[PDB]
């Protein structure tokens, strides 16, 4: 029974930090988007 | 009399020319050493031009003709069995072509009046597909995956399995086949065109083909002159099969051609209009109505991705355009799967319409058990305390999984898979061992063509099963099902 | 006729000439620096065509010291080097000019160094195999006579000492003619390659030409084109089954980065040049062989930054085949060939063409090694207990098998203090068959660890 | 010719050196030793990593 409880609290606790995860991941890509695509609009317009 | 202009610029493949008031947009010019050029950037100073084929042969004091011409392609009927490069010269030394018409290759694609529904076959010989996405006549179909992972090997199959069809004289089912060749390696090409010469199906294909060597910007139009050479006989109720190689070195060439000019780059630096270019591309393909004459062009395009991203621009702009996908995994290739097709994701769109009905029936058996074992894959550690219910469904799962896989260069008849997708899913697997799953039914396979070829025969006129067909099928799985000799020891039912 | 100097800055310069006398692309032109601390000759090579009779050119050798007004002289035709088999065992300058002793050939013939490919029609596939010695190569990742290679890899993993371990195999013993390249290497091995070769008895057939790092932009992407006219040269004339040795190849794309700038070139996604593609698939169709000729090409390729998805290896993957793969990862945890064998495959493999056993063996291995890794994924947190006993026997099976699959080294015998050694491919094959079947299971992991062959593995855990 | 790599959690967790023998390399190697010093040391990198 102690297991059962156990197994089940670890998963309660997984499902959640992967979604933080998965969040963190959008927010870095968007970030990353942003930032290459500011730096080849920059060195296109320097000229 | 005619207008005759001079060269201001050079470089990197870009010409520009002051004069030539009179040009139009589009107009092929023609430059000293009979060298090409395609107008694209008109302006009232200069207007600029891509040079095809020599570049070092370019100066300042060159003059310039117009062709008067816009663009196109002779497209007659002697190019099958013929390798031509996008131009229209022949890239072997078996001599010229013989033509009948010239068209363009700016064609309007059939309107939405001249439409009409979609239902035949067009059968195939991977098994891993025709039960799992059908695919019909007139319909887009894309493959994506990572490299090294087998789709121009489908790709030949495909090609290469209408040779029966080709057999018979009747032109309601013959099909031609275009393949074209995309930013490849030379020595590629001449294997792959040995390989269809060697399997006999040269006789009713055509090959285009642009090297990674073609710095002149034929990259950039390649499958237009596929496109245009297929619709000639589309346009007569003739059924015709187009694959493209790859689309992203396209992309990538135009990309190049329009940054070498002045162009406001958006994303990833790619020019201002990307999908317009892909989605005009990929609209000729339609079946026509009865009163057009009833012919059909059928595509197959293919796209690389790097590291599984299928949310980068060019995948998501095609997956939008396309009308059924199929995905493939470099770690199921890896795992031992060798059609690595996810059929987790892989979805087509069409109504299952285009598939022959005893097929229809079995494809809903067979995706209840896929997605069990698919679901249930997680208990096999303790597989001892599970119901029997379960494991029935996982043993079934296993075996289902076992089967589909195929070895490559080896097409199926609809007769043979037909039979052995209803073999599979009758539970007359049971009692085998899974590796012999692989061998056995193969030779069991054989024997059917050596004595009891009439089921085959039958299964072609009537396209579909009797009683007395499936006793007699039951009938022959039991005398063969004790004279095979399993691997390690013996067991029968 | 002389034309004129207007701008220089860094590398690039901009020059006029007379009406009707501009010369045309690829041309050479000669200017003379006068200061009495640095007098040199430089060599301008024209690459773009601009209005008014204006031209910019790239320079050859550092423009230190030059003024305006300076007077140009032109050549009338691209720069050319010695040919012919009276070159062989000297070491060359980009431009041709001998290092041991100054004028030494100039008397030979010269011809042209940009030529086109070869015809479609002369093009044939080449299958066919040769030996190494060494397991990893000889068992995943097959070679081909007549084909091309490439070894791909971030930085400081090792690349080097293979290319040396590679030549001391295949270019010993060897029938034909070999030629090296160096672009962009440390010059300290040049000099120990160069005393190393001298050792032996191959320098006396052997050509080689390199430039180094401190050498302006203008000459690190012209080697290249040197050792391919010279491989060329030998192809056609003389007839006989040749080698090819390049290094870092990409640092020839680096070469025209910056030089895309000064050209007024816009960037593309990761500031490269945007015409890569055309330049490496031109160079890459000079490489190839026609049939009746044998060309054997070996390159070396740095992957930056260690990613995968950058532009410009996907074109190296694309103009390739019989690769391999160097990682970080097994190099961190101490095995010396730092080959992954989930990440490198050939295409000369087939059950039809190689054999059964082979392909059996491989495919075995292969996935014994995926399911150990996505298994030790869940194992490195879960603990051992957590598995049945079937997954732990594979565990086993394959930390055995990576651990073996490591091999001793002739030119890194040093480091070890142990001279090496090479096996037969049959006794690979009958080890690896053996090894998967399970009967090495009652011995030691740390006896498969820089083993050779079968007889020291006996030796080595009888030691134990 | 040769690469060291110091890491801040090294440091903390008690090596006052604070460097990693996994990614830290030398061309020369055993060539610039001395050699009774080749004999003593061996290849204590490798035994370390492993
Ligand atoms: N069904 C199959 N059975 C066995 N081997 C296969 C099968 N399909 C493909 N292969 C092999 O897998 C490899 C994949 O080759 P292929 O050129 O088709 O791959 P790809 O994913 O299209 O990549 P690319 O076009 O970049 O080379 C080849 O060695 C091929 O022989
Ligand atoms: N078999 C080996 N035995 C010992 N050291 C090796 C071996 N293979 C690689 N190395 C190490 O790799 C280094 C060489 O890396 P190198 O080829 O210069 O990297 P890069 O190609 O990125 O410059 C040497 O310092 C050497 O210690
Ligand atoms: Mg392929
Ligand atoms: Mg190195």
């Amino acid at each position: 029974a102690s297991r059962r409880r156990a197994m089940k609290s670890a998963t309660d606790n997984a499902d959640d930090l992967i979604k933080a995860l998965t969040l963190a991941a959008n927010r870095e890509r968007q970030a990353q988007i942003t930032q290459e695509i500011s730096e080849i609009v920059g060195g296109a317009n320097a000229l | 009399r005619e207008e005759i202009g001079t060269v201001i610029d050079a470089g990197d493949g870009i010409a520009h020319v002051e004069g030539l008031p009179s040009v139009m947009t589009q107009e092929l010019l023609e430059f000293p050493g009979g060298v090409l050029g395609v107008a694209l950037n008109l302006d009232e100073h200069s207007v600029g031009a891509v040079i095809l084929g020599e570049f070092e042969k370019i100066e300042e004091g060159q003059q310039v003709k117009r062709t008067g011409e816009v663009l196109s392609v002779p497209v007659g009927d002697a190019f099958l069995g013929r390798v031509v490069n996008p131009l229209g010269q022949p890239i072997d030394g078996q001599g010229d072509i013989a033509a009948e018409t010239r068209r363009a290759l700016e064609l309007q694609a059939p309107s939405v009046v001249q439409r009409q529904s979609v239902s035949e076959p067009l059968q195939t010989g991977i098994k891993a597909i025709d039960a799992m996405t059908p695919i019909g006549r007139g319909q887009r179909q894309l493959i994506i995956g990572d490299r090294k992972t087998g789709k121009t090997a489908v790709c030949v199959d495909t090609i290469l399995n209408q040779r029966e069809a080709w057999l018979t004289g009747d032109p309601k089912q013959q099909v031609r086949c275009v393949y074209v060749a995309i930013g490849q390696k030379g020595t590629t090409i001449a294997s792959v065109k040995r390989a269809l010469e060697e399997g006999g199906a040269m006789e009713y294909t055509t090959i285009v083909a642009a090297p990674a060597s073609d710095a002149a910007g034929f990259k950039w139009l390649a499958p237009y002159t596929g496109s245009a050479i297929g619709q000639h006989w589309m346009y007569n109720g003739k059924h015709v099969l187009i694959v493209f190689d790859d689309l992203s070195k396209q992309a990538d060439a135009y990309r190049a051609i329009s940054l070498l000019l002045r162009r406001p780059p958006g994303r990833e630096a790619f020019p201002g209009d990307v999908f317009y270019l892909h989605s005009r591309l990929l609209e000729r393909c339609a079946k026509l109505s009865d009163e057009l004459g009833g012919g059909s062009m059928t595509g197959l395009p293919i796209i690389e991705t790097k590291a599984n991203d299928i949310s980068a621009f060019i995948p998501t702009n095609v997956i939008s355009i396309t009308d059924g996908q199929c995905f493939l995994e470099s770690d199921l290739f890896n795992q031992g799967v060798r059609p690595a097709i996810n059929v987790g994701v892989s979805v087509s769109r069409v109504g299952g319409a285009a598939q022959i009905k005893a097929m229809k029936e079995v494809a809903g058996s067979l995706r209840l058990d896929l997605s069990q074992y698919r679901e249930l894959e997680a208990f096999a550690a303790f597989a001892s305390d599970l119901d029997a219910a379960s494991k029935a469904q996982l043993d079934r799962g296993a075996r289902l999984v076992e089967l589909l896989k195929q070895p490559q260069y080896s097409p199926l008849a609809v007769e043979e898979q037909v039979v052995a997708i209803f073999l599979g899913t009758q539970g007359h697997l049971d009692s085998v061992p899974v590796e012999d799953v692989q061998r056995f039914e193969s030779e069991l396979l054989e024997h059917v063509k050596a004595s009891h070829s009439d089921i085959f025969d039958g299964i072609r006129e009537t396209k579909k099963l009797s009683e007395e067909a499936e006793e007699k099928l039951v009938s022959v799985i039991n005398e063969f099902k004790k004279g095979f000799q399993a691997s390690d020891g013996s067991s029968v039912v | 006729t002389a034309g004129r100097v207007v701008r220089i800055t860094g590398p690039v310069v901009d020059v006029e000439f007379p009406r009707g006398s501009v010369p045309e692309l690829f041309n050479a032109l000669h200017a003379e620096i006068t200061f009495g601390a640095l007098a040199k000759t430089l060599t301008l090579e024209v690459a773009q065509h601009l209005g008014d009779s204006l031209v910019r050119c790239i320079s050859m050798q550092p423009t230190d010291g030059l003024v305006r007004g300076v007077e140009v002289t032109d050549t009338g035709a691209s720069i050319s080097v010695p040919v012919g088999d009276g070159v062989k065992g000297h070491v060359f300058n980009a431009l041709g000019d001998c290092l041991d002793d100054p004028g030494y050939g100039k008397d030979f013939e010269h011809w042209s160094i940009h030529r086109k490919p070869p015809a479609f029609s002369d093009l044939e596939p080449r299958t066919e195999m040769l030996e190494t010695g060494l397991k990893v190569v000889d068992l995943l990742t097959p070679y081909v006579r007549g084909g091309k290679i490439a070894l791909f890899g971030g930085a400081g993993v090792g690349k080097t000492v293979l290319i040396q371990e590679m030549i001391n195999r295949i270019a010993r013993n060897f029938g034909g003619t070999s030629v090296f390249a160096g672009v962009g290497e440390r010059t300290r091995e040049g000099n120990d390659l160069w005393v190393e070769l001298a050792d032996a008895n191959v320098l006396k057939d052997t050509a080689l030409v390199f430039g180094q790092m401190d050498e302006p932009p203008g000459t690190r992407m012209r080697v290249a084109l040197s050792a391919l006219t010279m491989a060329e040269f030998f192809r056609d004339e003389q007839g006989q089954d040749v080698l090819l040795f390049i290094d870092n190849i990409f640092r020839f794309t680096q070469a025209g980065s910056e030089v895309s700038t000064l050209l007024g070139r816009m960037p593309s996604a990761v500031g490269y040049q945007p015409t890569l593609a055309d330049e490496m698939g031109e160079l890459q169709e000079r490489i190839t062989s026609t049939r009746g000729r044998s060309i054997t090409s070996m390159q070396a390729v740095y992957v930056p930054a260690d990613d995968y998805t950058d532009p410009a290896p996907a074109t190296t993957f694309a103009h390739l085949d019989a690769t391999t793969e160097l990682s970080r990862a097994v190099f961190s945890k101490g095995i010396f060939p730092a080959v992954d064998p989930l990440a490198s495959s050939s295409t000369i493999l087939d059950p039809a063409i190689v054999g059964d056993e082979h392909y059996r063996v491989a495919q075995e291995v292969i996935r014994i090694l995926q399911r150990y890794k996505d298994l030790q994924d869940i194992i490195a947190i879960l603990g051992i207990d957590e598995l049945s006993e079937e997954d732990k026997q594979l565990v086993n099976r394959a930390r055995r098998i990576e651990r073996f699959l490591s091999q001793n080294m002739m030119a890194a015998e040093q480091f070890t203090g142990q001279p090496g050694s090479t096996v037969p491919l049959k006794e690979t094959i009958e080890a690896f068959d053996k090894l998967t079947k399970g009967e090495f299971d009652h011995l030691p992991e740390q006896a498969f660890f820089l083993i050779g062959g079968l007889d020291d593995l006996a030796k080595k855990a009888e030691s134990l």
